[PDB]
RNA sequence: AUUGUUGAAAGGGAAGGGCAUUUGAUCAGGCCAGCAUCAGUUUUGGUGGCAGGAUAAAUCCAUAGGAAUGUAGCUUG
RNA sequence: CUUUGCUCCACACAAUAUAGAUGGAUACGAAUAAGGCGUCCUUGUGGCGUCGCUGAACCAUAGCAGGCUAGCAACGGUGCACUUGGCGGAAAGGCCUUGGGUGCUUGCUGGCGAAUUGCAAUGUCAUUUUGCGUGGGGAUAAAUCAUUUGUAUACGACUUAG
């Protein structure tokens, strides 16, 4: 995809004479633009309800910004995806400052570790884990210890020139 | 998963003095001195006090972190060796032909010579690594005792001796002859 | 910038160094590489030995003098890597390779000249720490190079002479840096500090 | 006698560590680390310099030797209060690192006439220095 | 002084080209000290000379010149394109050229 | 066609050809450039005014409630 | 030992033609989960201090492409030729050093010159190779064919002798 935005998309079946005010359905959709967000909205509505873009209408599309975009949060993320063989559910945890940053990481991860492309993935739910006891993954838990410090050994400074007149130091 | 920090402790006892610089460890105790190059591993040693060295890995994978406890053991064994020392005992085993072991010199070298192994006319020779000390116990029949500061030198020298007496072209379940390690331990207990 | 550049091969990766040298020569810069025996290759020794053996298998079946020729010396292994990154059958490529010299150790006249490094090819800046690597002198010896010990003897001698040179310059650099410090707190020095000097 | 292990005396990514931003639109400015996101990302904030509170890849930053006391996840006003109390700006300006950055900037700014004046002054300083090396 | 130079040093690297077709009508020049297209913008329009020597004196000299101008930047690393009144000969790949400071906009 | 001599030139497992220019030789009938102000096409910068959205979200300020990776204080060891 | 042939050096004068001068290739070694420099002392895998975060440096750099002159202050810097002693064999063919000589000095202060190349044109300052002529030194052979040998041989070649 790209750098993600999150969108509220609200749709409905078109009014009939019989049903003049159909029920409104809402989704939160992560997508890089509105055009893709609308496409995903129909993609999912058609899996759930008897409706399709032809027989329906988008009533609203609104970007949802992060409430506190410089608070560090621990997100739980539930995912469905297709392997080569089958289909699997997965819970992963991601530490970031926004839902949109968490999802970018999620998508990059699933690509790295499971070779799952965007087309193969459904984000079922994304939710801030309110309490540190409820974090279930060691790879997140280790960033939640008291007075966390750590060095960055073996620093490599990128050179502008091809030649250097002294051997470099990797100190920091 | 890369672990942010893993850490082991090395307990230095009273008599011994550990110097470490660019991962070249010198230990010095009553029984003498051992050194060990560890430049093949990225670890960080740190002195808590005179009685405690910490060794740590930062941002390490599973394989890297496995090395850390190895490093602890290798340095701990250096310390054990230069206080308590190491002493491996080996028994001779034979149905018929008495294995005949004794120390010789080939140009001021030192060599464990093994004669009559399964009645062989071949004379087997095993160098004595520097810093290992051989002695034949009197109380126990057919027992050689290797001993030294360095467990790596001691233990390898015993293996050198165990292996020279391997039996060929025979069923080794029956032909159990050999010189086997019976006891690994310390000099002072 | 310099009319000749002398690269100390030590601690550099064969391919990454080759790629930079090749480009420099094609752009008309004379280069000299020294200490080709101290050059590294990523991958454990055994792997790199196996690769060299695969290369030794290749020969013109009907007459082995028709090549390929399997040079064993460190300098010539480096030269092979380079020759492959230059269009060496053209006149432009022949000209480019005339602008290059490679040596084991640091012979005269280059023993008394500044040696640069190439950070984009340094092993210590490029390999992930923990990854295993070959040193090219060891590799060369294993596949039939005969002068590892001679180069080592000659390099030990050069480094004795070089350490004495350095000890003298380090002494003269004190006298200078001392005399520059007394020059501070003069009007001229304070004026210079205004203008960034 | 005494054991003697060395050290390796690293700058630590920690809350309160001051950093010099190297890449981007805040490049050259200082900022404190406020929280650690993961091994590569941290939340920084540079109220004094006008670095906005932000998550940043540690690759875009250089850890400095300066650190000051700061609670984890302190908001910008708190960062700003503790920064000025701790005198982080002046501690930085006293460093050889900061002075070199300044010098490089000063030399870059020189007029052609100023470059000429510099040559004339260096010739003067050289005269007296080389006279002193002759005696001693 | 020791120095008398009022030009920047460059090297003729290549003709403009794809993988397997060159275009001698445009040359590529690496200017010393220019590492980005932003910096290279300064040199656009500046006159370039390739100076070279010949055996036969013509019009009271044995030095000859091919004049060109820098036209636009090339790539991300401060190489520039240049065009000469007559195209530079291919023998000069690797040769030095002189980028003058005129026509000036300082 | 093929050959001799002379002259000129090139030649690391063919030669020859295309585009381009260097060099040499040769040759017929204004030639080659620089700056300014414009026009056509285009490329790359600087900078100004506006509109929208949760009339951005935030930061910030005020206020109510909360807890912990629990600050002060306190109590033990 | 006669076309005065050969060679080296200095100096002109021609040609030659450049894979590409245009202030300076500016010398520790080793490590990189570590080092450099300074300093102190019990000289150590020592204590203390300091540096890095690139050479964006350092050195050089003003004068008719750099003229002609007068002073001041230092006795320093630097070029050239000549000397002293030493070190360098990896491809040393270079590094260092003594001494005096002779220039120059922009460390500081003066005087005179520069125009018309006409508003730019490389606007010619480098480096090879070879010839040729002057002066000064220096040296005074071989190989091949033909003959001959048979340890050699298709022919060349090889190995012998004169
Ligand atoms: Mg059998
Ligand atoms: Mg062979
Ligand atoms: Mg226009």
């Amino acid at each position: 995809m790209a750098h993600f935005k999150e969108y509220q998309v609200i749709g409905r079946r078109l009014p009939t004479e019989s049903v003049p005010e159909p029920k409104l359905f809402r989704m939160r959709i992560f997508a890089s633009n509105e055009v893709i967000a609308k496409s995903r909205y129909w993609y999912f509505l058609q899996k759930l309800h008897k409706v399709k873009k032809a027989s329906g209408e988008i009533v609203s599309i609104n970007q949802i910004n992060e409430a506190h975009p410089t608070k560090v949060k621990n997100f739980g993320v539930w995912v469905r995806y297709d392997s080569r063989s089958g289909t699997h559910n997965m819970y992963k945890e991601i530490r970031d400052v926004s839902r949109v940053a968490a999802v970018e990481t999620l998508y990059q991860d699933m690509a790295a570790r499971h070779r799952a492309r965007f087309r193969s993935i459904h984000i079922l739910k994304v939710a801030e884990i309110e309490k540190t006891a409820d974090v279930k993954r060691q790879y997140v838990k280790q960033f939640l210890t008291k007075d966390l410090k750590f060095p960055l050994p073996h620093r490599v400074q990128k050179s502008t020139k091809t030649f250097s007149y002294k051997r470099p130091s990797t100190f920091y | 998963m890369k672990y942010i920090q893993t850490e082991q402790q090395i307990e230095v006892p009273e008599g011994v003095t550990v110097s470490i610089k660019s991962r070249i460890v010198k230990v010095v105790g009553p029984r003498g001195t051992l050194t060990k190059n560890l430049k093949h591993i990225d670890v960080t040693f740190t002195k808590v006090n005179n009685q405690l060295i910490k060794v740590a890995v930062h941002n390490g994978g599973r394989k890297h972190v496995a090395a850390l406890r190895t490093v602890k053991s290798l340095v701990d064994n250096m310390i054990t060796g230069v206080t308590k020392g190491y002493k491996y005992k080996m028994r001779y085993v034979y149905a018929h032909f008495p294995i005949n072991v004794n120390i010789v010199e080939k140009d001021g070298a030192k060599f464990i010579e093994v004669r009559n192994f399964l009645g062989d006319k071949k004379i087997r020779n095993v160098p004595v690594r520097d810093g290992v000390t051989i002695e034949f116990s009197t109380n126990v029949k057919d027992e050689i005792v290797l001993s030294g500061n360095s467990v790596e030198d001691v233990s390898q020298n015993a293996a050198d001796l165990q292996q020279i007496c391997r039996v060929r072209n025979k069923d080794i379940r029956k032909f159990l002859d050999g010189i086997y390690v019976s006891h690994k331990g310390f000099i002072t207990e | 910038v310099e009319p000749v550049v002398v690269i100390d091969g030590k601690g550099h990766l064969v391919g990454r160094l080759a790629s930079v040298v090749a480009k420099q020569l094609l752009n008309g810069q004379k280069i000299v590489v020294v200490r080709a025996e101290e050059l590294n290759i990523s991958g454990e020794f055994f792997r790199n030995k196996l690769k060299y053996h695969d290369f030794l298998r290749k020969a013109t079946a009907f007459n082995k003098t028709r090549g390929p020729f399997h040079f064993r010396a460190p300098s010539r292994i480096f030269y092979k890597a380079l020759r492959g990154m230059v269009s060496h059958k053209t006149a432009r490529g022949k000209a480019a390779l005339e602008r290059l010299k490679v040596f084991e150790g640091i012979p005269p006249p280059y023993d008394k000249k500044k040696r640069v490094v190439v950070p984009q090819a340094l092993r210590v800046l490029r390999l992930k720490p923990g990854r295993k690597y070959t040193t090219l002198g060891k590799l060369s010896t294993s596949v039939g190079w005969k002068y590892e010990d001679v180069v080592a003897k000659l390099e030990a001698k050069r480094k004795v002479s070089s350490a004495e040179y350095y000890a003298k310059k380090r002494a003269f650099t004190k006298k200078v840096a001392s005399a520059n410090a007394t020059a501070a707190e003069s009007d001229v020095a304070k004026q210079l500090a205004a203008l960034g000097y | 006698t005494d054991s003697i292990v060395k050290a390796s005396n690293w700058r630590l990514v920690e809350v309160g560590r001051v950093v010099l931003i190297k890449k981007g639109q805040s490049a050259g400015k200082l900022a404190a680390i406020v929280e650690i996101i993961d091994q590569k990302k941290v939340l920084i904030d540079g109220p004094k310099a006008g670095v906005p509170r932000q998550a940043i890849n540690l690759g875009q930053v250089v850890l400095t030797p300066l650190t000051f006391a700061l609670p984890r996840g302190a908001r910008t006003a708190t960062v700003s209060k503790k920064w000025a109390a701790a005198a982080v700006c002046e501690k930085w300006a006293a460093s050889s690192w900061a002075k070199k950055i300044a010098q490089r900037e000063r030399r870059a700014a020189l007029t052609d006439f100023e470059r000429f004046q510099v040559m004339v002054l260096r010739k003067q300083k050289r005269y007296t220095v080389k006279k002193a090396l002759a005696k001693a | 002084a020791e120095s008398h130079r009022l030009y920047v040093k460059g090297k003729h690297l290549s003709y403009q080209r794809s993988k397997r077709v060159n275009n001698p009508n445009v040359s590529l020049i690496k200017i010393e000290g220019v590492a980005t297209p932003q910096d290279a913008q300064f040199y656009l329009g500046k006159r370039i000379a390739y100076v070279y020597r010949a055996s036969k004196e013509v019009r009271g000299s044995k030095i000859r010149v091919m004049w060109g101008k820098v036209t636009r930047t090339h790539g991300n690393s401060g190489v520039v394109r240049a065009t000469f009144r007559n195209n530079l000969p291919a023998k000069t790949f690797g040769a030095s050229v002189r980028i003058f400071l005129y026509p000036s906009n300082i």
